[PDB]
């Protein structure tokens, strides 16, 4: 991939410093796009992910 | 005229065949209007209605 | 050439399995001519993957 | 027009000929789609001319590239005109500026 | 409670001006006012109903890459000055004609033309064409239909005598859709919030009627879904 | 394809063992051995090669067997 | 002078605004630079090249 | 017609499993399969009534960074694993308390709770934590209640340590729009819904109570 496909994996996968929703324990990648649908938690909170 | 078109033509009898269309037609894929017709005619042919 | 409806279920039924083939200039490795399946389009231009 | 622009856009509109351009000052006697009727000024005329200017405007005549060359009034009647102002603008022309 | 719900009512309707209101939907539960007012606009952006100009004939005119005598403008600028006419036709009638003589110099405007009373002209002032001379004078008549959406004249289905101008209809009356949501004072809770829709149109519609329309066509689709079984 | 180049090891034999069902199925009155799916002659020949009801060496006795007949 | 021009006229000052997304309403995460541009159409049409 | 809309011919309902579904519409007009998919999802999400654990109580611990000998998942592993906690509650009742008790080694699971009968647990194999000693038990007192959505512990901010509530049965829904065609209208929408939910309700039901919802907040407008 090239572009606008490498830009977005590389948006999604960065790493924010007190983001919203920081420090969330999440059952999985399904509670993780929840969270984040729901305006709990950005793209970029560290969190612990079973 | 090959024989089956001999024999076609015996069945059913129309045969108007003196002259060939060769005429000016739209291009496929252009839909347009006309907005000005011109007509040259060779000094000492007759002039047609249009 | 009168572009009926089931002329178009017909190509539909042709193109459902035949692959195309693509191809770009300079074809400068056996990568610049590729097939793909085709899906039909309304417009004129070939759409690409990415 | 371009909402930005360098300043050149008047120059190319008149200097490339698409455009109509008064010949003489006046007043615009009479405007039509396809013609421009002034009147001109008591000061330019030749003894004993007619003191009247016509512009006949080329409406959608076909180009070399099959594109459309259309001349379209941009004067009212009994507007004042000096010479060089633009009286129709030819195509990719607005007002005078090249669009 | 918590498995009921609060509904939504119109409570309020500003009229800015003949093309701009704003409609206030009150009360809301958290989420509802965003869901509610992006549903209301894709559906008003997209499917409401209206009438357009279609077809206009004007006397000793071919096509539209002419010129007549006295008329500033071009046919194809008159045909482009005429699809912004904002037409109200009254209900049961999908079709209408109208009528537009001027003679003499002047601007010919929209309030010139002759209607049977079940047409209304929304802005009178729109600019038609220019007469430049005291002899020029102008008579077109124009068909005016109810459609929905953006139908150009290539993709009209197919005789049409010659005289006979095509005009792409946009029939959506809806221009612009805006919508903010709001604290709702209501009661004692304060979880409640209040949907402003700001809706910038040409006038033909009513804002009342545009948002019952709306909501009758979201209701009618998620009618599927609401009774979900293999068809 | 990758199932069907498992099976039988080269493409290009792949191709020809193929074309040579696919011919049988369009041309000739044979039918298909897996349910046709709504699907070309190749891909049908692809999906039976995959499946391992056709190779060479069952095409060429089974012309042999229609020879002896 | 660009700046002052978007003072004058009540936009921000960075020419960037923030859009939402038409087809879920939801805000970009970033402020997007939105103006107006001076385009063409070349000569180059997909009726002529089909 | 200017009122008439084309309504879904083909509707395809597809179980994976039986909290699993694939929910597919076709054809719709175009921009609405975008519309109704939006408005589902975010209904479904954040605003669908349910039952969750929100409050827990262990005997000896008070903070959720404190330490406790014999479990070998520390304390919020352990509020992790009473979230994902299928629960319905009989209707009527909106706040219960059941509670866990089990002295020994091994996991710990949730059909190790002793309820009112009111309170069904959909997952009794689901492991809440993992004793290690045997001179080690455990004594919890986890409160179930009744909400709409998916209301996290900072957003509610004695030793009762506060769970992530999550209220909504549904664990996922994703919806895609492809391109449909009827007659030669190649412009129309189709929708495709994948859906999971936590196995209090089968997906169908959750998409109808969802659609009943949204169709019932404009009955003052229809």
């Amino acid at each position: 991939p090239s572009q606008d496909v490498v830009l977005g994996l590389y948006y999604m996968t960065r790493e924010k410093i007190n983001a919203k929703g920081e420090g969330m324990y999440l059952t999985g990648p399904a509670e993780a796009e929840k969270a984040y649908r729901t305006k709990t938690a950005e793209l970029h909170a560290r969190v612990k992910v079973r | 005229l090959t024989p089956e078109e001999k024999l076609l033509r015996a069945i059913f009898g129309e045969k108007a065949s003196d002259v060939k269309d060769t005429s000016l037609r739209v291009p496929n894929s252009v839909a347009g209007t006309v907005i000005d017709v011109q007509v040259f005619t060779r000094d000492g042919v007759e002039k047609d209605k249009r | 050439e009168r572009e009926e409806a089931v002329v178009w279920d017909i190509l539909d039924e042709v193109i459902r399995e035949h692959p195309v083939l693509l191809n770009r200039a300079p074809t400068l490795h056996r990568l610049g001519i590729q097939a793909f399946e085709p899906v039909l389009i309304e417009g004129k231009a070939i759409q690409l993957h990415p | 027009k371009p909402l930005v622009g360098t300043g050149i856009e008047r120059n190319v509109a008149v200097d490339s000929g698409v455009t109509a351009v008064a010949k003489r000052g006046g007043v615009i006697q009479s405007v039509d789609a396809s013609r421009i009727v002034v009147k001109v000024n008591e000061e330019e005329l030749i003894p004993g001319e007619a003191g009247i200017d016509i512009y006949n405007l080329t409406k959608y005549t076909r180009s070399n590239q099959n594109t459309c060359i259309n001349q379209r009034p941009c004067v009212m009647p009994g507007e004042p005109v000096a010479r060089g102002d633009v009286l129709a603008d030819g195509p990719s022309t607005d007002l005078g500026e090249l669009a | 409670s918590v498995t009921e719900f609060l509904k939504p009512r119109l409570v309020d309707i500003e009229q800015i001006s003949t093309t701009h209101a704003k409609v206030t939907l009150e009360p809301l539960e958290r989420g509802f006012g965003h869901t509610l007012g992006n549903a209301l606009r894709r559906i008003l952006l997209s499917s409401m109903p209206g009438c357009a100009v279609t077809e206009v004939e004007i006397e000793g005119v071919l096509h539209e890459y002419s010129t007549k005598e006295g008329v500033q403008e071009d046919i194809l600028e008159i045909l482009l000055n005429l699809k912004g006419l904002a037409v109200r036709v009254a209900e049961g009638k999908d079709e209408v004609f109208i009528t537009l003589n001027k003679s003499g110099s002047g601007p010919v405007v929209a309030g010139d033309i002759t209607h049977d009373g079940d047409v209304e002209i929304v802005n009178p002032e729109h600019v038609i064409c220019h007469l430049t001379s005291d002899n020029a004078a102008i008579a077109m008549r124009i068909k005016v239909e109810r459609g929905r959406g953006y139908v150009p004249a290539s993709a009209r289905i197919h005789e049409r005598p010659i005289g006979r101008l095509l005009v792409d209809a946009t029939f959506s009356p809806v221009d612009k859709i805006a919508y903010s949501v709001e604290a709702a004072r209501v009661e004692q809770r304060t979880d409640l919030d209040k949907l402003v829709i700001d809706m910038e149109t040409n006038g033909t519609l009513e804002p009342e009627e545009a948002i019952r329309r709306a909501a009758t066509i979201l209701a009618e689709q998620l009618d599927a879904f609401v009774d979900l079984r293999d068809v | 394809v990758q199932d069907a180049v498992e099976k039988i090891g080269n493409r290009f034999d792949l191709v020809l063992v193929a074309a040579r069902r696919a011919r049988q199925m369009q041309s000739g009155g044979k039918d298909a051995l897996v349910p046709e799916e709504n699907d070309k002659p190749t891909v049908i020949a692809l999906r039976e090669i995959e499946e391992g009801l056709i190779t060479k060496d069952v095409l060429d006795a089974r012309e042999r067997q229609e020879q002896q007949e | 002078s660009i700046k002052a021009m978007l003072e004058l006229a009540d936009l921000p000052a960075s020419g960037q605004l923030t859009l939402f997304d038409g087809r879920t309403g939801d805000a970009f995460e970033r402020p997007v630079t939105v103006g107006y541009m001076y385009m063409l159409k070349l000569n180059h049409l997909v009726d002529d090249k089909m």
